[PDB]
């Protein structure tokens, strides 16, 4: 749902994959809006299956984000970085997307 | 019934680490007089998928010039080929994979001359085994990627007394220096095992106290560049037996010490096919 924070503290945006393989390697929905395919408007970011792909000071991620945490625990947050918020889980497999629509918004 | 000192025959290992390419997959030492077929099977998963296309499967027929290859897939034999394996009865058998994600190199008549190809995700093979009667030396299966060069260790001992350890090294078809060095922990050079086929040699040179000795050099070794080697140091009740390509390269004479000459340096591009336990 729509989580608040401050400036530096915790943010939360609730979406978890399976970590699949390191021959099996699927992106998310990070960014803002509805990802149908691939464009929740205005991108920021991919993670991956066995990794952790790509995440920033700016794009933060407190969990275990190696195993597929890829809720960004935003740090250090402006609000040109808050509004509606790119997450969406790409179950291996076809048709088995789940689109989330949600607003995580901090100061 | 020759020099076993390892296992009593037939002789099977399982796997050391869990597959990452950059191993050598063994069948080096003597034959047997029943080898009609052997069942070596490495097979599939995708993450823990355990079905899908698979690697490898690996026979030899001892009589005219191959090794198989073979598959599963989803559940069923593949596509298993009738030929057959060069060595007479009574010699040697040497399969000496170099290991990728794309080549595993296949060796007959002591030469490794074709590469034999992964397909598959990267972690994804789980499975070992032999069948047949077989006359064992050594099994090993096991290495990874290392980055070139790097720094490491060789586990026990290089020559393992009483018994037989063989020590697998990579002459690389695009490296640069091909070396798994047999030395101490320390860092000297005691023997500097070298299967450098840049130089196209074995060399081995030992420094006690500022003197270097025999310089033992020149033994069966008619392998190729591209391989993963298997280069066999006995030490049996009798003698201490240093093996190349299944007949004896040299003697190892007391220069320095054995038990434990185990020391790795990595230098130039060798991506290593082998640290191997006992």
């Amino acid at each position: 749902v729509e989580y608040r924070a401050e400036v530096g503290q915790n943010a939360y945006l609730p979406c978890f994959y399976t970590p699949a393989a390191p021959g099996n390697l699927v992106p998310v929905c990070w960014g803002k809006g509805a990802c149908p395919v691939f464009e929740c408007g205005n991108v920021v970011l991919r993670t991956d299956e066995r990794d952790v792909n790509y995440w920033t000071s700016r794009y933060w991620l407190n969990g275990d984000f190696r195993k597929g945490d890829v809720s960004l625990t935003i740090e250090n947050v402006t609000l040109a970085d808050s509004g509606i918020y790119c997450c969406r889980i790409q179950i291996p497999g076809i048709m088995n997307d789940e689109k989330f629509n949600l607003k995580l918004v901090i100061k | 019934m020759a020099t076993e000192t390892n296992y009593p025959v037939p002789y099977r290992s399982k796997l050391t680490e869990p597959f990452e390419p950059g191993q050598t997959l063994i069948i080096k030492g003597k034959t047997a007089e029943d080898s009609v077929r052997f069942t070596i099977n490495l097979h599939n998963t995708s993450a823990d998928f355990s079905g899908n296309d698979v690697p490898l499967h690996i026979s030899v027929r001892f009589d005219e010039g191959k090794i198989v290859f073979n598959t599963f897939s989803k559940g069923e034999w593949g596509k298993e080929e009738r030929k057959s394996n060069p060595y007479k009865k009574g010699d040697d058998i040497d399969i000496r994979i170099r290991a990728h994600d794309s080549k595993f190199s296949i060796s007959v008549d002591q030469k490794e001359v074709k590469e034999y190809e992964h397909r598959v995700p990267l972690s994804s093979v789980t499975h070992f085994s032999v069948d047949g009667d077989i006359l064992i030396t050594y099994i090993h299966w096991g290495g990874k990627y290392y980055p070139v060069p790097y720094e490491s260790g060789l586990a026990g001992d290089g020559l393992a007394p009483g018994k037989s350890l063989l020590i697998f090294a990579t002459p690389e078809k695009k490296g640069k220096r091909f070396h798994i060095n047999l030395l101490k922990k320390n860092g000297d050079i005691a023997l500097h095992f070298n299967p450098r086929f840049d130089e196209k040699a074995i060399v081995r040179n030992s420094l006690i106290s500022g003197e270097w000795g025999n310089e033992e050099r020149e033994g069966k070794n008619p392998l190729e560049k591209g391989i993963g080697c298997d280069l066999e140091f006995r030490n049996e009740e009798y003698a201490f037996q240093i093996y190349v390509d299944g007949e004896r390269f040299a003697t190892y004479a007391h220069r320095l010490d054995p038990h434990d000459i185990n020391g790795l340096q990595i230098g130039g591009d060798v991506e290593v096919t082998g640290i191997q336990m006992v």
